[PDB]
This record gives C-alpha cells, structure tokens and sequence, in this order.
C-alpha cells in the first residue's frame, strides 16, 4: 500500500528519537504521530508538517480515541 | 613578563585525530570544549566517560544515527 518493501521488520533498522523522555501524557497519545513518522521514513516519502496529529494505534489499524481532545 | 602561556593564534597547533574543538559559554567565561571520542575495535556499544549527561548521549547517538545512512 505504501510502496514498502515486501520485509523491513529484519531488513532495516529504526532508531527512534522522542524529545521528551518519559509520557508528557500518560499512554501513547502519539501512536498515529509515529505512524505517521515511520510510514514516511520507511516509504523514503515526506510528512506533511502544519497538520498536526493524535491519537492511538492498535494494531487492527483501528484509531482507538484520546483523552484531551480540548487539550490536544 | 616571560614566557607566553598560550598560544598565539591556534592556527599553529596541529590537526588531530579525534579532536572536535567545541564551543561553549561556561558562566567563568567562554571555552572551546575538546570533546575527544576514541574508536576501539570490539564488542560495539558507546563507552560514556567523562561526565556525560542524558543529552549528550542522545547527541552522541544520533550522530551515529545519521553516520549510519551514509558509511560508504
């Protein structure tokens, strides 16, 4: 679907970076940011900033919803 | 006065294997910082000497990280 290569669970490495290093709030509130950021770092295609995101991710591929929205 | 206690112009000393003159603002005034990282054949992980903090070896690890793109 996103022009990947058929294995890159072995293949590749990633090393992942968060500026903050524990959960600025608890849980993942971020699944879909790293979605985001992994899908274009392994499809070698860019992100689009000035769109933010949020949510969390499950592994369906189900955007399970966030608390906070006002916050967010 | 005697004898010059530093250097004239630090373009005179040499160049060196692994040196990194740094830059920094110590609140005692500012110096180059000569962060010195040696490479040892071996088992493959990063020795922390030297006081590091968390953000230093954060730094350290992303300039492998990019290092790592691009070897050849």
């Amino acid at each position: 679907d996103y022009g990947l290569p058929e294995d890159f669970y072995n293949k590749v490495d990633l090393h992942v970076h968060v500026p903050d290093g524990a959960t600025p709030k608890d849980g993942p509130s971020a699944g879909i940011t790293m979605a985001t950021a992994i899908a274009s770092a392994l499809s070698r295609r860019p992100a689009r900033m000035d769109i933010a995101m949020t949510g969390e991710v499950s592994l369906r591929g189900k955007v399970m919803p966030i608390g906070g929205v006002k916050e967010k | 006065l005697g004898i010059p206690r530093y250097r004239p112009d630090k373009a005179e000393t040499e160049p060196q294997v692994g040196t990194a003159q740094g830059l920094a603002w110590t609140p005692v005034g500012g110096t180059l910082l000569t962060i010195e990282v040696a490479a040892v054949p071996g088992s493959g992980k990063l020795s922390l000497t030297g006081q590091l903090g968390e953000v230093m070896k954060e730094s350290a690890q992303a300039a492998l990280t990019y290092l790592r793109a691009h070897t050849q």
